[PDB]
């Protein structure tokens, strides 16, 4: 399937290039299922990021879930608009999607020099 | 093609009396098929410039 | 009701305090509670890219994230995609160079988030010729500030589309800000009658520059001073 | 801190320069706001997304004609505007014409700035503490040994920061508007570096200025506010 | 409505006077503007270099730094009470996950604890392994916040926003800017 | 900045040495084409075959330099003086900074020897 | 102590004028398209007049 | 509440939602009245006749070499070398001067007198590189280089805009009364 | 002001020989009550009158031809 993050002509919005979003909420709630799905499946368990957004996307999915209006949910959530904060969401999926190539839990590959970081005492 | 109407119009004004009731409506139907001609013009935008300065249309469908 | 009958302000009775009180304090209290939070935030940073950030230093409400150069490209994406960072504005990026060390420049990168107002440094280290990749492709802005610091400095953005000089001579041979060039440079202008152009020579001025950083203290000016880090993180004594 | 005490009788003046200024301000409005001409040469021109306008950098003005609203006088304040009562001025669309009518307003409010400091004067010291970074008075310092070596020092070798480094960014009228400056703990700064707001304006201008016309390419020169003393120094 | 029009016999300018200002009421678009030419006793009277002020004048100062007798300069200075760069490696922050903290140490028998401390500071653990071999309540307490979400980007002094909507704002309904205080 | 200027090229850096070859092979094919829109642009003196032998030259100066990165950073160097020169951004009394010898015999009393450079003490 | 400073005056000075003045002036534009109306119709009606007796004239010569 | 992470109390605020934009249909004017604005120019009227209404005002304009604008005793000029009382150059090379100048403007050399007194043999200032900040005035203890408010001294050639000792010292003494005039008003701010 | 009047009712205060004097010097007519005389001999005013906008009360009379 697809999924609309942006809509970039409709009806005007108080920021310029975003505009109103029709249907925000399974939009939302799909994007959020995704990011779930994916990080679970390749990140390791251990690590700190998959822990972290794995518990602040089930926290915003359950606030999406439970409150019917548009006004509320985004007093709630505490970012920008909804059109905002979708595009949000699919930006930490794309990020998610990043760092499984990246593989940032390892131990780090370039270790710094002694006389590297000395900043005149 | 617009001056030379103009033009045209220079040797009715002058004998506006003497066609009285008659060249009259020969000048209105003259100006009338230029009209329709200037309104061909004018809804084709023939002098307009059009700006590729598209704001991106296309929304951001994924996946 | 004219212009006349106006009254004056410069007779009137102006306040008068006989003695003003003013209370003394350090400006550098009003910081620690937010640098604090500041602190426990780059150490969930750190947690959360082990392989990419090497160290990080809390200032004084400033953060400085410590970074490999092969490391730059995966630690700005983060900085711009994770909703916790959001560091969407390129403010301004720039380089140093100590000469005493073996990597010379280190550039640093500083960051906005305009949603959580809240600024970042992010800093890596290059030499003279090896590079430090250019992040122009996630930011349309940075480009020429990254080209800006390749004509003071020499540094190396790979990965640049239109990497050349900028707000120097066209043919101007030299690095400028960077501590081997000198300070009136080494050529001058003058119109030549005879060629009827402008030809560039070597450098010769009527008075000579007279520095007068030789003559500065030989007292140690400042002492060590004191910290801002919280209880939390600095290392437990044992017992 | 500051140079020196203001004159004696200037208090009263910039009152008396606000009172008539708020007139001659209205007047500029009416043959530019409401013109038809003005209009339609800056409509939708130089039109910036709002999150275009992250990515390249913009901020002030520029950024607050596109809809975002951020200035740093509110957001991180400094300098007692805390202390001070405004509003701000924030466009919607980001055209020039909003990126125009933002401008407008920012008289305002600084006028109105004007008076609430010009009310709420305090008494007191206008330079800091102490002698070791900036001079005694001269009534002082031919009358104190002390305050006589300090300003002998302050001007030969001058005073001496200590180690560290720093970026420090408030709000110029073209917009945000930084410094970052390394100090060697000597007293000479081992580093500067102005961040002109400009700068990153000009950077933005082939991203604007593609597609439309020629003569929309220079009311779009007058809105990004380019001085010149910043873009190259 | 605080700040709105005002007459001009407030606004310290010429102005006019007789019939010619009954003349100008008339002919004109608002009624109290000025016409912008200072007031020439009230304005700049008397010159700067002729000032009664400052045969008076004295140099000002606080009470608690003028004080001839009670304060030492060593208690008021700021300029050598700076704070230092908290630089921190990888490797102390591996002893902060494990050795623990001075507010909540986790370390007991110190002169076993000095040798604890010591391998890690010559590099025994790795980073990632201290991160594996942390408990999930650690893990919860100190990177992460208690609820087990991630740290907001701080803010030093946070800004809400409130829109002026109605009189009050600077443009009415129907200009593309809005006031946003 | 979204496209780039005409004759720009993104700056990429070879692992090899007979890529950066290959590279800077082109490169004098790209001076070497460029020469008589040099001659007609800045208005010079002289015949093409002088740009063509200056080009040449610049290139004999560097010939044997070993490092691969050098190589690289005078390859990158070299490209963006290519850019300015084909643009016609420098201008023509910049273009003959690289002409200092020939346009003027600078006069008499050349100092060859010991004694004709002792006799000014250097000049 | 501070002596022989600019200070504020002890009431305060008067709220200045800063919000936006600019009042609509003028008739309705149905008064202006109304006159205008009348303004042209009684031209034309000199202008036929004239012409007719222009007209008369020529008559007579 | 507790707030989600990437989420402060930094919400949007009670109406930051736009309104849509009204349609042709949903509007107070009617086509007539709208377009009588329309083509009979309204509002190009008003803003010409604000400049026919300044047409009949009182210009600005002071005729300069016959009235001179503005002058604060803290204003700067070109520079003078004062004197004392009964006479003596009151520079005595302290260097204070030269050491502060943000340009290199200053230069002096220095040599004991046949009195035993601390005097300068040369004192000298570019004026092409002087750039007016007044540090030099503000760093002499013995209060010797002072800028007056001259500024209509302008010449033809550069050898004529570098001023010796002997110029500044012909300044200082032709401008002290006026200098008196302005230390009146400027040394308690001093 | 710009009008006639006071140009007028100026060219009676001061008199024709003076008003054909200061208009071959400028181009205001100036009515002022001499304040002093310089050591170079330059003569100087003060005006009173009320229709004066600022920087416009105070003048010099000069004594050449060629005037600085
Ligand atoms: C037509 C002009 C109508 C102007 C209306 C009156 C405006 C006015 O003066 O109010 C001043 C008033 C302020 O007066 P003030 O500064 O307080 O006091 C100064 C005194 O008035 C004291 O100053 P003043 O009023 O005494 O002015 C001096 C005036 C004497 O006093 C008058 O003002 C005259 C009385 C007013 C009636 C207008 C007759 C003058 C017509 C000008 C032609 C002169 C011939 O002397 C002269 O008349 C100078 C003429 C000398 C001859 C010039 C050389 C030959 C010119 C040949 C002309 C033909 C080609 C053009 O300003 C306003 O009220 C705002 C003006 C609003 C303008 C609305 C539009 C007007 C109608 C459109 C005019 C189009 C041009
Ligand atoms: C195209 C442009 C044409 C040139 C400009 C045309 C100007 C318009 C002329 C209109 C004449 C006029 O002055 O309007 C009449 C005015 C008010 O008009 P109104 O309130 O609409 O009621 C009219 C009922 N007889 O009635 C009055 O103002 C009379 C005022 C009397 C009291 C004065 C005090
Ligand atoms: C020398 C001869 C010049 C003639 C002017 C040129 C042709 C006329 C143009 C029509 C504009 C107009 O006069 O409209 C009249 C209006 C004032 O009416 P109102 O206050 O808005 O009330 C209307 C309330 N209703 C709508 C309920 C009825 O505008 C003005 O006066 C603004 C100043 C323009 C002055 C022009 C000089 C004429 C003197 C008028 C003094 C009242
Ligand atoms: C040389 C002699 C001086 C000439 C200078 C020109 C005078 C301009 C006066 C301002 C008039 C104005 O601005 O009227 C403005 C009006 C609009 O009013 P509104 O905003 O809709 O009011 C709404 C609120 N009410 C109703 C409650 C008040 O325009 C019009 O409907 C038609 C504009 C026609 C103007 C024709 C003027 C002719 C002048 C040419 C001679
Ligand atoms: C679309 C256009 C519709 C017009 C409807 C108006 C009807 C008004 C009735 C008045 C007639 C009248 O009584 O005036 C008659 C007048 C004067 O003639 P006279 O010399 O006095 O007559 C004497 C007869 N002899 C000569 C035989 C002795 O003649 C006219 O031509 C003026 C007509 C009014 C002008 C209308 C112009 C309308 C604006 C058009 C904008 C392009
Ligand atoms: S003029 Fe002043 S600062 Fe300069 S040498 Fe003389 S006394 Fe010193
Ligand atoms: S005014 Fe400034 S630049 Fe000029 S001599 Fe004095 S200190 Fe130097």
């Amino acid at each position: 399937q697809s999924v609309l993050v942006q809509m970039r002509e409709g009806t005007p919005i108080g920021l310029t290039g975003i505009y109103q979003h029709p249907n925000p909420r399974p939009a939302l709630i799909a994007l959020y299922e995704a990011t779930l799905k994916e990080l679970q499946d390749k990140h390791p368990k251990d690590s700190v990021y998959r822990q972290s957004i794995e518990n602040l996307t089930a926290h915003r999915k359950q606030i999406v879930e439970d409150n019917e209006v548009s006004e509320v949910i985004e007093n709630k959530i505490g970012a920008g608009l909804i059109e905002e904060v979708v595009i949000q969401a699919h930006e930490e999926l794309e990020l998610a999607k990043k760092m499984s190539e990246w593989k940032p839990w390892e131990e780090l590959e370039e270790k710094p020099l002694e006389d590297q970081w000395v900043y005149f005492n | 093609p617009f001056d030379l109407e103009i033009s045209t119009l220079l040797p009715y004004v002058m004998s506006i009396y003497l066609v009285s009731n008659y060249g009259f409506t020969i000048v209105l139907l003259f100006l009338l098929i230029l009209i329709i001609g200037f309104v061909y013009e004018i809804n084709t935008n023939a002098l307009k410039i059009n700006k590729h300065n598209k704001p991106n249309t296309d929304s951001l469908i994924y996946k | 009701p004219s212009w006349e009958n106006i009254k004056d302000i410069r007779l009137d009775p102006k306040v008068h305090v006989d003695e003003v009180y003013e209370p003394i304090v350090n400006p550098a209290d009003r910081y620690l509670q937010h640098v604090s939070d500041l602190h426990q935030y780059a150490k969930y940073i750190m947690a959360a890219l082990p392989k990419y950030i090497q160290g990080f230093s809390v200032w004084k409400d400033e953060l400085t994230l410590h970074v490999a150069p092969s490391a730059v490209i995966p630690v700005t994406t983060f900085l711009r995609d994770n909703t916790s960072t959001q560091y969407k504005s390129i403010i301004d990026i720039t380089a140093v160079d100590y000469p005493s060390r073996e990597n010379r420049f280190e550039v640093v990168y500083n960051f906005l988030s305009v949603r959580h107002n809240s600024r970042i440094r992010l800093k890596t280290y290059a030499t003279e010729v090896t590079p430090v990749p250019s992040i122009t492709c996630l930011y349309e802005g940075a480009n020429w500030f990254e080209r800006e610091a390749y004509d003071m400095y020499g540094v190396f953005f790979e990965g640049h589309p239109d990497l050349r000089r900028i707000m120097t001579d066209y043919g101007f041979e030299g690095h400028p800000l960077r501590k081997d060039f000198p300070l009136t440079g080494y050529t001058e202008v003058r119109w030549d009658e005879e060629k009827r152009r402008v030809v560039y020579e070597p450098l010769e001025l009527t008075q000579a520059f007279r520095n007068f950083s030789a003559g500065s203290t030989a007292w140690e000016p400042v002492g060590p001073g004191r910290d801002d880090r919280p209880d939390s993180f600095k290392l437990p004594t044992p017992k | 801190g500051v140079s020196q005490d203001l004159p004696a009788g200037l208090l009263d003046d910039i009152y008396m320069w606000a009172t008539q200024f708020g007139d001659r301000l209205d007047e500029i409005e009416e043959l530019l706001t409401d013109n038809r001409i003005w209009k339609l040469r800056t409509v939708n021109i130089g039109t910036v997304t709002a999150q275009d306008a992250l990515n390249l950098g913009l901020s002030g003005p520029m950024l607050r004609g596109s809809g975002i609203p951020f200035d740093i006088r509110k957001n991180a304040p400094y300098d007692a505007y805390d202390k001070v009562d405004f509003d701000v001025p924030v466009g919607m669309n980001g055209d020039c014409y909003d990126r125009y009518l933002i401008r407008m307003a920012e008289f305002r409010q600084s006028l109105r700035i004007i008076e609430q400091c010009c009310n709420d004067m305090p008494a007191g010291a206008v330079k800091v503490e102490d002698f070791k970074i900036n001079s005694p008075p001269r009534n002082l310092m031919k009358e104190d040994m002390e305050a006589l070596i300090h300003h002998f020092l302050l001007y030969t070798k001058g005073y001496s920061v200590p180690p560290g480094e720093t970026y420090t960014a408030i709000e110029a009228p073209k917009g945000e508007m930084g410094v970052y400056v390394v100090s060697d703990g000597s007293e000479r700064p081992y580093k500067c570096k102005i961040r002109a707001p400009g700068f990153a304006h000009l950077g933005a201008f082939d991203h604007i200025a593609r597609g439309h016309f020629l003569p929309d390419a220079v009311a779009i020169i007058g809105t990004m506010d380019l001085v010149f003393g910043e873009v190259d120094r | 409505l605080p700040g709105g029009p005002v007459p001009v016999f407030k606004k310290y300018t010429v102005g006019s006077k007789g019939i010619w200002e009954k003349l100008r009421v008339l002919l004109a678009i608002a009624p109290n503007r000025s016409t912008g030419n200072p007031i020439v006793p009230l304005y700049r009277v008397p010159t700067p270099g002729s000032r009664p002020e400052a045969n008076v004048y004295q140099d000002p100062s606080s009470y608690p730094t003028n004080d001839i007798a009670e304060n030492p300069y060593w208690k008021r200075d700021h300029r050598r009470a700076y704070p230092q760069t908290a630089f921190f490696d990888q490797k102390t922050v591996t002893g902060l996950l494990e050795l623990g903290s001075e507010a909540t140490p986790r370390i007991a028998d110190g002169e076993a604890g000095t040798k604890a401390l010591a391998n890690i500071a010559n590099g025994g653990v790795s980073f990632t392994q201290a991160l594996g071999k942390s408990s999930k309540d650690v893990i919860y307490g100190e990177v992460l916040t208690v609820n087990g979400l991630p740290p907001v980007a701080p803010t030093l002094a946070p800004k809400q926003w409130k829109i002026i909507e109605g009189e009050a704002a600077i443009y009415p309904k129907g200009y593309p800017c809005r006031t946003f205080h | 900045a979204i496209i780039a200027t005409a004759f720009a090229e993104t700056v990429k850096f070879s692992g090899s040495k007979q890529e950066l070859q290959k590279r800077t092979l082109a490169l004098y094919r790209q001076f070497l084409r460029g020469a008589p829109t040099f001659a007609d642009l800045y208005e010079v003196q002289f015949s093409i075959p002088t740009i063509r032998t200056k080009i040449r030259q610049e290139f004999e100066r560097h010939r044997f330099v070993d490092d691969l990165s050098i190589q690289n950073v005078l390859y990158a160097k070299g490209h963006m003086e290519y850019q300015e020169c084909i643009n016609f951004w420098k201008q023509q009394a910049q273009f003959l900074k690289y002409f200092p010898e020939e346009d003027d015999i600078q006069g008499r009393h050349q100092p060859s020897n010991f004694v004709d450079k002792f006799l000014k003490n250097r000049a | 102590p501070s002596v022989g400073q600019d200070l504020p005056p002890v009431g305060g000075y008067e709220p200045v004028q800063w919000r936006r003045n600019l009042p609509a002036r003028g008739f309705r534009p149905l008064v202006y398209l109304a006159a205008l109306c009348g303004i042209c119709g009684y031209g034309f009606y000199r202008a036929l007049g004239g012409i007719q007796e222009r007209r008369e004239l020529k008559r007579e010569k | 509440n507790i707030y989600a992470g990437g989420s402060a109390a930094a919400a949007p605020p009670a109406g930051f939602r736009i309104h849509r934009p009204a349609t042709w249909e949903e509007s107070e004017e009617g086509a007539l009245s709208k377009a009588t604005k329309y083509f009979l120019l309204a509002e190009m009227f008003r803003g010409l006749y604000v400049v026919l209404e300044q047409f009949f005002r009182a210009p600005y304009t002071i005729y300069y070499p016959f009235e001179k604008g503005p002058v604060s005793p803290r204003f700067r000029g070109e520079h003078a070398l004062r004197r004392y009382p009964s006479g003596e150059e009151r520079c005595i090379a302290c260097k204070l001067c030269e050491a502060i100048c943000p340009a290199l403007a200053i230069t002096i050399d220095a040599e004991e007198r046949i009195d035993g007194s601390r005097r300068t043999t040369k004192y000298d200032i570019d004026m092409t590189k002087c750039i007016y900040c007044g540090y030099c005035q503000e760093s002499c203890p013995v209060d010797a280089i002072v800028e007056t408010p001259n500024v209509e001294y302008a010449t033809e050639t550069r050898e004529e805009l570098l001023y010796n000792k002997e110029k500044l010292l012909a300044n200082g003494d032709k401008w002290e009364l006026e200098l008196q005039y302005a230390l009146d008003a400027d040394a308690p701010y001093r | 002001s710009s009008s006639l009047y006071r140009v007028l009712r100026n060219a009676w205060e001061v008199g024709p020989r003076s008003y054909w004097k200061q208009l071959n010097s400028i181009g205001d007519t100036k009515s002022g009550r001499l304040v002093g005389t310089d050591i170079y001999g330059n003569k100087f005013y003060e005006t009173d009158h009320q229709d004066e906008i600022h920087l416009r009360t105070r003048y010099v009379e000069y004594k050449e031809k060629d005037y600085d």
